[PDB]
């Protein structure tokens, strides 16, 4: 009567208005806790989780009815292959409760816990935004170290155990699904198959990671050099000259960003104020400024207004002290028309950057809109994020903060002020390379078991020391669960996306400024007024995913696979004054010293002028061509 | 969060 591909057809739009009406609904309650949060709201949200995943769970089942070789329509056997993954519905009804119970007590855990001032019990600090104020802001050592230790002993160590459990149920989840652990399980969503040469495996992804970080290597350990001796200049007694920087004076609570460093080590400080935090409260900015502007930085690329929703429903501040809210900025795609910013906004640099991340998603989502259900999503996991994150690319530039009036109209380019924003942006783009990179792999290695409960905390140390150039001011025993201190940890986000995204970006970057006729360095480029390169843009955008990774890549900037080229052009003369920096200091880390264990009044010494004759000459063989 | 996803429908706020 009717073939499969038929019966399919009328399956998948079974499938896709009643899951169009119910994500609405359910979206519609994640707003709701997201901006009032209240038990009542948790109590909706919890119950439209339920009605959520048991209705994505009826209707995978129901999707293996239709064979994948029995179609056609690509159009089909795309949604069906989506629908047909069993994801984490295989456990059995008592685990998976034991599994959400776990993933739910992480993050409460995480999102109340509070360390409260030694001196002062009755006196409490949260993560947010007490305790990031000082990891942001403080420059005292003691302050920093306290704040520091304090969450990764009070809240971390509540964690511990949870997550030894969590990973041990994943990794059930995962070896049920036919992959090796829960680490192959994430490296899943780079997979491709069945569409000739744009396939990707799994274990492809572990190696391209690590062969693209090869060449972040030197940057990074020249950038790394010079942070230190800037670091020391500020730390008089705390940092030795060649040793990792400790990990609670990094300029938030784990080092994942080197951003908050650059008033301490800004090149060239005397030139005018590369960060526009201080402009924007001179000129009185408040967020819908921000978003305001954000909004013509699109409308000049030939991309849309945002919707009359947007502004009527999106909750750009934080709602008062009566209300709660959940302060992770977040674009909402519910469907319907509906798009909506979630974002506490401040009035810095920071958040204006943010405001046209988040965007630069919304944007995405609009494009995509007319894709099928299961298709309304970006390409892969970094796919989203390296958007929002070439919008930041250009908004950052001088040019573009003069011609929105954040700089001065008397604002001259130069080679300091070029140099500036280079190790500023190197600050945000290439510090959290290291930090995304060494924490995945950990986590990788978790997974797989290669890391034995016994020393999850000493190989974690030992990696960060390695990997990062980052060193613990407080030696952590098997109690404490640092990983588990950071929000993407305890709360179960993949976390390599980071890194793939800010290869993609500069990848991104590179051919949208071709399209604009962008002659000049990669990083003097604003896309701004090009609707060029716009164009060249929604092409990708509209397309979601409706075709892999590989080919959305390529579509766009002519290669198949994560390319480390653009990044290193991108920060190219920052990389040379870096390098001409640390000419006469010392370049890389040792794994050993460290605060608690690397001082020595140096009270008698045994040779002349010490070992320093034999430095010299063994440091010239050592970098000899 | 609610999300268009077969693998991961709910993601923790
Ligand atoms: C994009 O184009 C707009 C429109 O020309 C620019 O806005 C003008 O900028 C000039 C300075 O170059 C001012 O004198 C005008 O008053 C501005 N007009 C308006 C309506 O804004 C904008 O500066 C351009 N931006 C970029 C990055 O090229
Ligand atoms: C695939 O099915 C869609 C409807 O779901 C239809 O609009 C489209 O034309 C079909 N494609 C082909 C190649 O038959
Ligand atoms: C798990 O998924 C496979 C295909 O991915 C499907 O054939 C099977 O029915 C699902 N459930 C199991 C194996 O219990
Ligand atoms: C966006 O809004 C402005 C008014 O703020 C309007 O002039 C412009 O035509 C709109 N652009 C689009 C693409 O609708
Ligand atoms: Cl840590
Ligand atoms: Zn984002």
């Amino acid at each position: 009567q009717s073939t499969i591909e038929e019966q399919a057809k009328t399956f998948l739009d079974k499938f896709n208005h009643e899951a169009e009406d119910l994500f609405y609904q359910s979206s519609l309650a994640s707003w709701n806790y997201n901006t009032n949060i209240t038990e009542e709201n948790v109590q909706n949200m919890n119950n439209a989780g339920d009605k959520w995943s048991a209705f994505l769970k009826e209707q995978s089942t129901l999707a293996q009815m239709y064979p994948l070789q029995e179609i056609q329509n690509l159009t089909v056997k795309l949604q069906l292959q989506a629908l047909q993954q069993n994801g984490s519905s295989v456990l059995s009804e008592d685990k998976s409760k034991r599994l959400n119970t776990i993933l739910n007590t992480m993050s409460t855990i995480y999102s109340t816990g509070k360390v409260c001032n030694p001196d002062n019990p009755q006196e409490c600090l949260l993560l947010e935004p007490g305790l990031n104020e000082i990891m942001a802001n403080s420059l005292d050592y003691n302050e920093r170290l306290w704040a520091w230790e304090s969450w990764r002993s009070e809240v971390g160590k509540q964690l511990r155990p949870l997550y030894e459990e969590y990973v041990v149920l994943k990794n059930e989840m995962a070896r049920a699904n036919h992959y090796e652990d829960y680490g192959d399980y994430w490296r899943g969503d780079y997979e491709v198959n069945g569409v000739d040469g744009y396939d990707y495996s799994r274990g492809q992804l572990i190696e391209d990671v690590e062969h693209t970080f090869e060449e972040i290597k030197p940057l990074y350990e020249h950038l790394h050099a010079y942070v230190r001796a800037k670091l020391m200049n500020a730390y008089p007694s705390y940092i030795s000259p060649i040793g990792c920087l400790p990990a609670h004076l990094l300029g938030d609570m784990w080092g994942r960003f080197w951003t908050n460093l650059y008033s301490l080590t800004v090149p060239f400080g005397q030139k005018p104020n590369i960060d526009v935090t201080d402009a924007m409260v001179d000129q009185a900015w408040d967020a819908q400024r921000i978003f305001k502007e954000a909004e013509k930085f699109f409308v000049s690329v030939g991309l849309p207004n945002m919707t009359q929703g947007f502004w009527e429903n999106s909750m750009l501040t934080d709602p008062g002290n009566v209300q709660k809210a959940v302060c992770h900025p977040t674009a909402w795609d519910l469907g319907k028309g509906d798009f909506r910013i979630l974002m506490c906004t401040k009035v810095t640099m920071d958040d204006f950057l943010t405001a046209h991340h988040e965007m630069g998603h919304i944007q995405y989502d609009m494009a995509y809109a007319a894709q099928p259900f299961l298709l309304r999503n970006g390409a892969n996991e970094g796919f989203h994020e390296a958007v929002g994150e070439i919008m930041s690319l250009s908004a950052a530039t001088p040019k573009h903060l003069k011609s929105i009036g954040l700089l001065s109209p008397d604002f001259q380019e130069d080679n300091e002020t070029e140099i500036n924003f280079l190790l500023k942006q190197a600050l945000t783009i290439v510090g959290t390379l290291p930090f995304t990179y060494m924490l995945e792999k950990w986590r990788w290695m978790v997974f797989k078991g290669e890391i034995p409960k016994d020393q999850w905390m000493k190989k974690w140390w030992e990696m960060k020391r390695e990997i990062v150039g980052v060193v613990e001011p407080v030696p952590h025993d098997e109690t404490y669960c640092d990983p588990a201190s950071l929000f993407h940890v305890s709360n179960d986000y993949s976390f390599i996306r980071y890194y793939t995204r800010t290869l993609y970006q500069f990848q991104f970057q590179e051919a949208l400024c071709q399209a604009a006729k962008h002659e000049g360095p990669l990083h003097k480029c604003d896309i701004s007024n090009s609707t060029e390169a716009g164009q060249k843009l929604f092409n990708m955008l509209r397309l979601g995913k409706s075709e892999p990774w590989t080919l959305a890549l390529e579509n766009v900037v002519g290669a198949k696979n994560m390319n480390v080229r653009p990044l290193l052009n991108y920060f190219e003369p920052l990389f040379t004054w870096l390098k001409d920096q640390n000419k006469n200091s010392f370049v890389g880390w040792s794994t050993d010293w460290s605060p608690y264990a690397g001082s020595h009044h140096h009270h008698h010494h045994h040779h002349h002028h010490s070992g320093l004759n034999d430095i010299f000459e063994a440091q010239k063989i050592e970098w000899h061509e | 969060y609610f999300q268009r996803s077969v693998r991961l429908p709910y993601l923790r706020c």
